[PDB]
């Protein structure tokens, strides 16, 4: 068989730069049995160039291809905030079959954005079940890193809450933050201001979204 | 005294694609197995149905040589009950092949630097191959829906490819000469004879 | 008009069968190679099986033994039936038409998944999110679901821009939970109808919820 | 090469009875198959050749059919002097020729439970460096058995062996002996040394432990 | 009646040389093919090589190809096998085998009895025996016969009056190229405290005999 190593890993950069994809095979092969695939996430590979240097149908000019033997490349020159995805390089030399490349992920970077923090109570609909899930929501934030803490009558909530981040958006490049509270409906009326504390790179200041029970 | 020309076959300065693979019917003759007779280990030799030490001893009607070029990594295709692109849609062999397959590395024959194009394989046919089928048609292959009508476009391919062999390519993608020898007895008087 | 459908996944017991379908469209499967591509959660790419225009079949020696390619030129589907499965085939399987040294693989199938589990499916509880007090937010919860995944829509797909769909998180009752937001102006709030679709294919439950300020 | 597969690998089987080996290859070998008797410590004999053709001096109570790809030994009655290991072997391709698993034919006889004895290494051999853990299964039948080490309740792997004598000529039963190595220096370090033996004749699996020092 | 009877066998270091020989009886030798096949300890067959009637003509496996030479001597009616370059896998037993002759194709009719090679970079090593003692209705005793090499060793018990219920294991290959046995045998637990139980291991290679007495602890 063939074994397909990528390099790097991940790559972060800004939009307008250039990419350089690594892709090397166990064996000296030729530049006709090599391929590049796109995967962005959520959808299946999409074909970007075969034969290592030959461009698929509609894929745009800033994707190209080079390389031979063991040493093929791709460039993506003037990045695009819709490039973000993990790049495969493939082999179809080893018929029957291809053997796929480990991945390279690209990261696209920009400017710090701030979140805007909303806060959902419960449903009516989900208090007569036994459980009460309060919700807060960061939206279209940059960087990655931001801290949510939970203030229930300001007391800090750990090990009741979860959190979930999106991958880049393929336009603003920001991600968004959606940390779930849940609690019995029992303990959701011994308490009454539910809280939801934001930290951010993009806040001077900590900002704090809440509501009162009943209001 | 005929003696039957095997070194024609082997010693060929220009080899055939596997495509096209060329057949030379050797009959009334004197067989002079000693191409085959002892040969050093740097060369594939498997034979079905047949034993080589007993090749001497026995009388055929007709006795067929084909030989071709493929790449390495395909020669093991080259045997009874094999399947793959170049068994499937190039060159077969039956389920009950009676003979021997002679296979040598000849990477400093058939490769440049620059590339060798020269060999070619078949890469799409609607069906397989019978055992013993030679198909040169260049037609473009239908791959979809609509009539090719002899246009090269989405799914309307030639189905015809290069090998490029390079020199500095791996073992399995560099050029293996193959010399497929045929033993047939059917009812008809036996002259390829061996001594 | 160039489309590869897939279906058939879904939960399936340990050692249990399932058979996946490729729909093809414009594309002739019989006269092509086609082959099957999973991809573990998380993890690359592996080429499972591969069909042959004149019918011969190859499988990685990772399900040898255990999967069988098949097709129907009568239905122009593609199909892939799976035997003796356990955890480490729990993939979203592709199906993709191959060309080799002249053009790789361009159309790939959506991907269908298929969890090997020895769990029970429970159909989600969808709840609504009302805005409170520039723009304002809303969306729909889909709580205690399982297996992924749950396809979470607005307005049957009119809505695109501006959602938010959040991934699945394991709680600790071994069910998911997500996540679907949209901001969308204050103003078009009263006159502009919101409804989430949440569809469950494992469980087979399809739910529209209406979001409405309290 | 042309692989060749053996069913079953084993077969217990009384006199006069009718025994019947399978033989599997991988691809068309026409009537070229072959069929060898060997005893232990013995060389192999010839028995059928060209899949059904009896050679000379060997009982007509053998037989073999069969072409293409599926091959049949068949013995009508079963005699004292029959029960060994029958290989088969394919003659097809002439310079690669192939032999298959052998099946091993074995007396049969009423299920036994194995007698099992734990035996903890000598004074003498720990003065060397080397601890030799022994567990020994006495007279069962079949020859199944699973043996698994234990140490302080912990599951050995990757330094044991085992060895199996042939059935013995008086009740037609199977010993095995598992040896497990540790240094010196390991075997002090725990207390608790037990083997596990599973088997058919067994209701549940039995386990014969000491403890170090006692 | 047709005899072939090998010689030549024994142990070898790894990468040296190693001739086998063949002798022929009681059938015209000089007009059959000639083959050579192996059998690892355990294992199944593996067919090495073949010769023709007149010798001018070789085949080999390629497990063996380029490292190994058969060749015959149709005068003496003996088949040879110069074996170098020899690997571990390489330790099988060795048969002879005289091809049928009637087919279009290879079979053997008739083998030798056979001689083992062994190949391994150790030197000759006495055994050391270990007793198994019985656990303090029937009771278990044995003796541990550790590190020996080459093959084979001999035991028996109470100079060979008790030979009910003892079961001499075969030798397991260590990782560390040397060979170790167990040989066991049952006894009534009453006689335990009244009976001394000696085995007797003996090994030719190295000329080591030792008797060991399994006691109670």
């Amino acid at each position: 068989e063939i074994v397909l190593t990528q390099s790097p890993g991940t790559l972060s950069l800004s939009p307008g730069e250039r990419a350089t994809l690594s892709c090397r095979a166990s064996q000296s092969v030729s530049s006709s049995y090599l391929a590049w695939y796109q995967q962005k996430p959520g959808q299946a590979p999409r074909l970007l160039i075969y034969g290592a240097s030959s461009r698929a149908t509609g894929i745009p000019d800033r994707f190209s291809g080079s390389g031979s033997g063991t040493d093929f490349t791709l460039t993506i020159s003037r990045l695009e905030p819709e490039d973000f995805a993990v790049y495969y390089c493939q082999q179809y030399g080893s018929s029957p079959g291809y053997t796929f490349g480990q991945g390279t992920k690209v990261d696209i970077k920009r400017t710090v954005a701030a979140p805007s923090v909303f806060i959902f109570p419960p449903s009516d609909e989900q208090l007569k079940s036994g459980t009460a899930s309060v919700v807060c929501l960061l939206n279209n934030f940059y960087p990655r890193e931001a801290k949510v803490q939970w203030k229930v009558d300001n007391a800090l909530q750990s090990g009741n809450s979860q959190e979930s981040v999106t991958e880049q958006d393929s336009k603003d490049s920001t991600y968004s933050l959606s940390s779930t509270l849940t609690l019995s409906k029992a303990d959701y009326e011994k308490h009454k201001v539910y809280a939801c504390e934001v930290t951010h790179q993009g806040l001077s200041s900590p900002v704090t979204k809440s509501f009162n029970r009943g209001e | 005294t005929n003696l039957c020309p095997f070194d024609e076959v082997f010693n060929a300065t220009r080899f055939a694609s596997v495509y096209a693979w060329n057949r030379k019917r050797i009959s009334n003759c004197v067989a002079d197995y000693s191409v085959l007779y002892n040969l050093a280990p740097f060369f594939t030799f498997k034979c079905y149905g047949v034993s080589p030490t007993k090749l001497n001893d026995l009388c055929f009607t007709n006795v067929y040589a084909d030989s071709f070029v493929i790449r390495g990594d395909e020669v093991r295709q080259i045997a009874p009950g094999q399947t793959g692109n170049i068994a499937d849609y190039n060159y077969k062999l039956p389920d009950d092949f009676t003979g021997c397959v002679i296979a040598w590395n000849s990477n400093k024959l058939d490769s440049k630097v620059s590339g060798n194009y020269n060999y070619l394989y078949r890469l799409f046919r609607k069906s397989n191959l019978k055992p013993f089928e030679r198909d040169i048609s260049t037609e473009i292959y239908q791959a979809g829906n609509k009539p090719c009508n002899g246009v090269a476009g989405f799914n309307c391919y030639f189905p015809l490819r290069s090998y490029s062999f390079r020199p500095t390519y791996g073992v399995g993608h560099q050029p293996y000469r193959v010399v497929v020898l045929s033993f047939e007895l059917l009812h008809a008087p036996a002259t390829v004879c061996g001594k | 008009e160039v489309q590869l459908v897939e279906s058939g996944g879904g939960l399936i017991q340990p050692g249990g069968s399932l058979r996946l379908s490729c729909a093809a469209s414009e594309i002739i499967v019989s006269r092509n190679y086609m082959s099957w591509v999973r991809q573990a959660p998380g993890k690359g790419l592996e080429w499972v099986s591969v069909i042959y225009s004149g019918g011969s079949t190859f499988y990685a020696d990772s399900v040898k033994g255990r999967f069988t390619i098949s097709r129907d030129n009568s239905k122009n589907t593609l199909y892939l039936q799976m035997n003796s499965l356990r955890a480490e085939d729990t993939a979203v399987y592709y199906c993709a038409r191959d060309l080799d040294v002249v053009g790789g693989t361009d159309y790939w199938g959506q991907g269908t998944l298929v969890t090997v589990s020895s769990a029970s499916t429970k159909g989600p509880s969808v709840f609504p999110l009302a805005p409170s007090s520039g723009t304002a937010a809303l969306g729909c919860l889909v709580k205690d679901y399982f297996p992924e995944p749950v396809t979470v829509s607005w307005n049957s797909g009119a809505l695109t821009s501006g959602v938010h769909t959040f991934p699945a998180v394991l709680q600790s009752s071994g069910l998911y939970s997500l996540s679907s937001v949209v901001t969308v102006p204050s103003s078009s709030l009263g006159t502009q109808t919101y409804i989430c679709n949440v569809n469950h294919k494992p469980s087979n439950t399809k739910v529209d919820k209406r979001v409405e300020p309290k």
